[PDB]
């Protein structure tokens, strides 16, 4: 099964590519500029802060930055904000990202869908895209279950709503819907889908049935742990994988180790667990198998000769 | 003792004698981690040659806190909370606890009045209380929708505390509740607790905004993100405002204008009143400046 | 060429509003006392035939105030006019500049400067471009007309324009090309679904440091009745100079004045709208160093895609 | 892109050519007696990932003098690249300069300008407009390196590259544009017609009132064989500094040197050839204040169009 360890505390590339490798990983999503490294392009005195802007593209080879790194949009960037001098400032940031990414020769980059206006987000990767070539992917980081909706009923003034709301508990594909139009089905986007603690109903599971995902969030803290203290998954979260391997996603796990007494490569041994004891596929799967999808013209036997 | 500090200066502390705590991190170049420093002589400071003490942290410091006299609570971009003391020399800062709970960088940290007790916040949108002395998670919070940008704990309610995210809430919290928070335009950046008021908080804003807040009185102080908000040590508090438009600003008791510094380079990053001259106050900036006012 | 500037000075209307403006700002800057010594500096930028040369010279005799004329033009076939006119009955009062306004070198400051280089969306003709790299010669206390102009969009059901729009493509370019610019056109067979609302607006002289002509707005659109949107009317409203002005906007439309027909920007898609429902529109003003562009998409109640993303199929030369 | 940087990285003949030509430029402006005590300010306009820098250090520590190092880089990215090994192991004797080199303002003038902006036809990468645009913040008796370049054609035979060409037809453009537009490539199954002869040639520093980077070339390729012309080759030389080249034109090809392929301009119908016949080949330097392009037509045997018109296939961005 193609893995990815997805971080935000990069403090050396070259150990943690080493570490990150050393536990059974294939690649490593990270920062490419440091996510705190907030950065002014107007305004004076903080327009003119000295160099370098981040680290070298010298201390990985070529090869390596093609291969193993899934780049990640720094989390300050907000391009559809409502204070216009944080628009600006992000519009800039994004491309600055997303161009030192296409420096870099990434094979894919990450973006969050974390709100329901992202028209100016939009505007600027489809921008972006309309410069070049580059065939690199965009992934777009977008949850089952949207944060507002799975957050704690601790607020005694601001309760939780428990009302079923059938199209509100799937405004999760509407962002990612109407951020797809926007940028015209480009095939350089696809999802990124990312896999809460408590599974949605499954409507809301299933209106992703024909979407482009080509990565799927596993966060450590959605693991339940098992008699020998080990994560392991729910059945339903069981069912879910073995539906994702089906459409052979690269399954990415987020988050810090919440089974201390455990290795980190746990998580990992787990998920290559139930890769291993997939259902098998049957004869026709067997013959249909590199046919997935690929497109044909209709054969003629009358008009020709086969 | 590292032989360099870090060029983006992210807080400084002042503690009862007068000694200054630093904390740093490398947000650029080959590696990005972090380091603790003291200065017993604050006018020394940033120069590692005259420092009482100093040490380099696995990660970036986001936030620090002082516990006690010795202690140092750090909040790192590893998701780690750590405690740090000074040994009996103070010539040593050393690791107690690095406890990995947050899913992401922790952002900010703030002690109990209790002085056993801490509160953290994080990017992972989780706020979480801690047991010092037991180095473990009393509770783990998910009340937020967003990032968490702020937390500031009350100075005499040991179960009370201000938290502020990305998702535009202000909470006051109560832990002795059921339902712990209770909410109370522009998102909301920076929080104070008064002093001497204990209903009385002021909070900054993504637009340079000050409030006044007594669980409104508003003034346009920066042109940019209020980073911090710290009140002055005297029996009628002043009011020390540090944003991202490289500015201090020190208001008085209605957000009033006494004094103004275009003395930083880079962003303005923490602000600290010396217990010794209560009319002093120092700054430090991602321009590697320390920098001591004389506010009038 | 020759002609359209012919059909430009066939608008007795707005050079009638020009010369009043300037006669305005003449009494403002120059008190009775003074008449007779303070020669106020006026410099025509994009003069083009020179009917605003003549319109400056009848406000200063109207004001009975005294001007020094600069007549800058970059079209040096406009030049050839220009410079006949200067010889034959302008003479001396009168200094024709064959130049880009934006690389001119100036040899004395102006008190006032007069343009018109304005499209039917405004600002579409690089307006605030041109008049950003003049600015430098204007005085302190120097004034711009037009102060201030305002461009406004409306949506718009039209099955025939629509069809128009669809018959404009062409060999060797994108099949979708038509449906990503605008288009300069008397809308006859259509329905206005919402009142205009202000998109963009410019103000001269630009005193801010932070000089940035790229801009995104978000309208919201009410629809009354169930329809089909087709695309956005735009139109313009300009402050020459205090109560002076000039529109295009129906509902305040310039008296007699027919140098502006609408604009049309088209979508790709016709969307269905109910009544009661919201049409949410965005657009964005965008550039580079050599490049302007209009860049926009519906977000309610429907997305479209995003319309002429990078200028990939309209753009206006710098 | 850092791997486009890479590949120009692994031609060591090339920056040991750009080493030795520093090195000679060194002890012929600063003498024996002079060695400690005067600094040369040394400029490299387009510093990429720095392996020019690198080499201008080898050849001051080989030439036993003293420099004072400026690195100018347009491409922000590759300024990463130059802050990283500034910081790490430059120091304070190399200042990184991020900036276009026409638009910098420098605090100090240069004694010696060092750059490699050249493409296989020499000036197709806009070397000329890059220097000539730098060339100011050069001392009176400052030095460039590259010092001098020419581009040379040699008709050649090709029925493979024709029918390659012709497989470059795209959706949404011009059906010809392909045969418009020059290509990098290794010429390997065709034939070279007649001997390489001179293109264009540009000087460093120019010195020349009325700078002018256009030009027009008429070449007459007298041929010895019955054949078919399918286009023109093109290569270039360099003088770096006196004695010490570049070249990739095939009769003084340097040896050893990979980083530039020969250049291919095609024409859109292939043109019958008698032997003691010549071929005559017209071929023009263009360019407006945006773009630089080339143009192209035979004239004998047989006339061809002109290619590339207006540029309206092929430019070069400025
Ligand atoms: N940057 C520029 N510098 C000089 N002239 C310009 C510039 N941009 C536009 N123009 C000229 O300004 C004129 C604009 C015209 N549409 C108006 C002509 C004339 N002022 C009238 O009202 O009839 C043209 O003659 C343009 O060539
Ligand atoms: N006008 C300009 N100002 C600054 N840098 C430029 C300019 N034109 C081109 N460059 C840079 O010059 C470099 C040309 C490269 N092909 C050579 C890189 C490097 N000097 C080497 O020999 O490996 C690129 O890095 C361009 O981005």
């Amino acid at each position: 099964v193609s893995s990815g360890r997805d971080l935000n505390c990069v403090p050396e590339i070259a150990d943690t590519l080493g570490a990150v490798a050393k536990q059974g990983f294939d690649f490593l999503c990270m920062p490419v500029f440091h996510p705190r490294f907030k950065r002014e392009f107007i305004q004076e005195p903080a327009k003119n802060r000295p160099g370098p802007q981040t680290r070298s593209d010298l201390l990985l080879s070529g090869r390596d930055w093609n291969t193993l790194i899934v780049g990640k949009l720094s989390p300050w960037i907000r391009p559809d904000s409502k204070v216009e001098k944080i628009r600006r400032n992000s519009e800039a940031a994004m491309l600055q990202e997303l161009n030192f990414g296409a420096y870099l020769g990434l094979p894919a980059f990450l973006l969050p869908l974390n709100q329901e206006d992202n028209t100016n987000l939009a505007r600027v990767l489809t921008n972006h895209i309309h410069t070049g070539h580059h065939s690199s992917m965009f992934w777009m980081r977008v949850p089952l279950v949207a944060p507002e909706d799975l957050r704690d009923d601790i607020i005694e003034n601001a309760p939780t709503t428990h009302t079923e709301e059938y199209s509100g508990e799937e405004k999760t594909w509407m962002w990612w819907h109407n951020f797809r139009t926007l940028c015209d089905y480009s095939k350089r986007i696809a999802v990124a889908l990312e896999i809460g603690a408590d599974l949605p109903s499954n409507h809301v599971i299933d209106r992703w049935l024909g979407e482009p995902i080509k990565a799927a969030i596993l966060p450590t803290s959605i693991f339940l742990t098992n008699k020998k203290g080990f994560p392991v998954l729910s059945k339903m979260h069981q069912r879910l994988i073995f539906r994702l391997l089906k459409l052979e996603v690269q399954f990415i796990i987020t988050g810090t180790n919440h089974h201390s007494e455990k290795e980190f490569c746990s998580y990992l041994q787990y998920l290559e667990y139930l890769s291993q004891n997939r259902p098998p596929p049957n004869a026709y799967e067997l013959f249909a198998k590199g046919y997935e999808d690929y497109l044909q013209s209709p054969l003629q036997p009358l008009m020709d000769n086969l | 003792a590292p032989a360099c500090m870090e060029r983006q200066l992210e807080a400084a502390r002042y503690r009862s004698d007068g000694a200054l705590l630093l904390g740093a991190s490398s947000l650029s170049g080959r590696c990005w981690a972090g380091s603790l420093w003291l200065f017993k002589d604050p006018c020394a400071a940033p120069n590692e040659g005259f420092c009482s003490a100093g040490v380099q942290t696995e990660a970036g410091v986001a936030d620090l806190t002082w516990v006690g006299e010795r202690g140092i609570l750090v909040a790192s971009d590893s998701g780690a909370v750590e405690l740090w003391e000074l040994d009996e020399n103070e010539t040593l800062i050393v690791s107690k606890f690095c406890k990995y709970e947050h899913d992401d960088i922790v952002s900010t940290v703030s002690v109990l009045s209790s002085g056993t007790q801490a509160v953290s916040g994080s990017k992972d949108i989780c706020i979480k209380v801690w047991d010092l002395a037991q180095q473990v998670v009393l509770s783990s919070y998910r009340a937020h929708a967003a990032q968490v940008t702020c937390v500031a704990a009350s100075p005499h309610k040991d179960s009370v505390f201000l938290s502020c995210s990305e998702d535009n809430r202000i909470l006051l919290w109560d832990t002795r509740c059921p339902k712990p928070a209770s909410q109370i335009g522009y998102l909301p950046t920076s929080l104070a607790w008064h002093p001497q008021q204990s209903e009385v908080f002021v909070f900054g804003d993504e637009n340079g905004t000050v409030s006044l807040v007594d669980t409104v009185l508003s003034s346009a102080v920066h042109s940019q993100c209020v980073t911090g908000l710290v009140f002055s040590p005297h029996s009628v508090p002043f009011l020390a405002s540090l944003s991202e438009d490289c500015s201090l600003a020190v208001l008085d008791s209605s957000l009033s204008e006494l004094f103004r510094s275009q003395a930083h380079r880079d962003f303005v990053r923490d602000a600290t009143w010396s217990p010794l001259n209560h009319s002093l106050l120092t700054t430090v900036g991602w321009d590697h400046q320390v920098v001591h006012h004389v506010v009038p | 060429e020759s002609q359209t500037y012919e059909v430009f000075e066939k608008d007795p209307i707005k050079y009638s509003q020009y010369q009043q403006a300037i006669y305005k700002c003449l009494l403002d800057r120059v008190p009775e006392e003074e008449k007779d010594t303070n020669v106020q500096v006026l410099m025509v930028l994009g003069a083009g035939r020179g009917p605003l040369v003549n319109a400056s010279l009848r406000a200063a005799k109207q004001a009975d105030r005294r001007i020094k004329l600069y007549a800058v033009e970059k079209n040096p076939n406009a030049v050839v006019t220009l410079e006949n006119w200067q010889f034959e009955e302008w003479g001396s009062q009168v200094t024709v500049v064959s130049s880009d306004m934006r690389e001119w070198v100036a040899p004395e400051k102006a008190d006032i400067i007069v343009s018109e280089l304005l499209g039917s969306f405004a600002d579409n003709e690089l307006s605030p471009e041109c008049l950003d790299g003049a600015q430098h010669f204007l005085k302190d206390d120097g004034v711009s007309i037009p102060g201030e102009y305002t461009s406004f969009l409306a949506p718009i059901s039209s099955s025939k324009l629509y069809n128009e729009v669809r018959a404009c493509r062409e060999k060797d370019r994108d099949p979708e090309a038509q449906f990503e610019m605008p288009y300069v056109v008397r809308l006859h067979n259509f329905h206005q679904l919402s009142a205009p609302q202000p998109c963009f607006t410019f103000s001269h002289p630009n005193r801010d440091p932070m000089i940035d002509n790229n801009r995104y707005c978000t309208l919201e659109f009410p629809v009354e009745v169930n329809t089909v949107l087709h695309g956005f009317a735009g139109y313009f409203e300009t402050v020459l100079y205090q109560d002076i002005t000039l529109s295009i906007r129906p509902e305040t439309h310039s008296p007699g004045m027919f140098s502006w027909f609408p604009i049309l920007f088209p979508i790709k898609q016709p969307i269905t709208v109910r009544e009661g429902q919201t049409i949410c529109v965005r657009f964005w003003r965008c550039s580079n160093s050599k490049k302007v562009w209009y860049e926009w998409a519906v977000t309610a109640p429907v997305c479209s895609a995003i319309h002429n993303p990078t200028g990939r199929s309209y753009t206006i030369g710098l």
